[PDB]
């Protein structure tokens, strides 16, 4: 989670972080692709019958 | 919540994630309850 790691429990970074815009919402899409793809690898090794 | 997280009015079938869960604070607190060692000013200001 981008919010808690960088400026958790903070009401001053909350508005400030939006000044950078679309950084930490880009990172989630990168890692979510890896996690989803991980299950596919196991599918291609055992689900052949 | 997931509509505005994805910045769209439509969502497709699947599992998504949103703003993380957190319990907000309620009250405010302070410290240093015992204070001692007052400076001796009375004899300066009230000597006979
Ligand atoms: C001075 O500091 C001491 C250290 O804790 C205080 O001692 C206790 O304080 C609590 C909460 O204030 C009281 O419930 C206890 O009864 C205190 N102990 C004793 C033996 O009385 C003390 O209260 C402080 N002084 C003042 C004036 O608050």
């Amino acid at each position: 989670d981008c919010t808690m790691y960088i400026c958790g429990d903070s009401t001053e970074c909350s508005n400030l972080l939006l000044q950078y815009g679309s950084f930490c919402t880009q990172l989630k899409r990168a890692l979510t692709g890896i996690a989803v793809e991980q299950d596919k690898n196991t599918q291609e090794v055992f689900a052949q019958v | 919540e997931t509509k505005c997280t994805l910045k769209s009015f439509t969502v497709e079938k699947g599992i998504y994630q949103t703003s993380n869960f957190r319990v907000q604070p309620t009250e405010s607190i302070v410290r240093f309850p015992n204070i001692t060692n007052l400076c001796p000013f009375d004899e300066v200001f009230n000597a006979t």
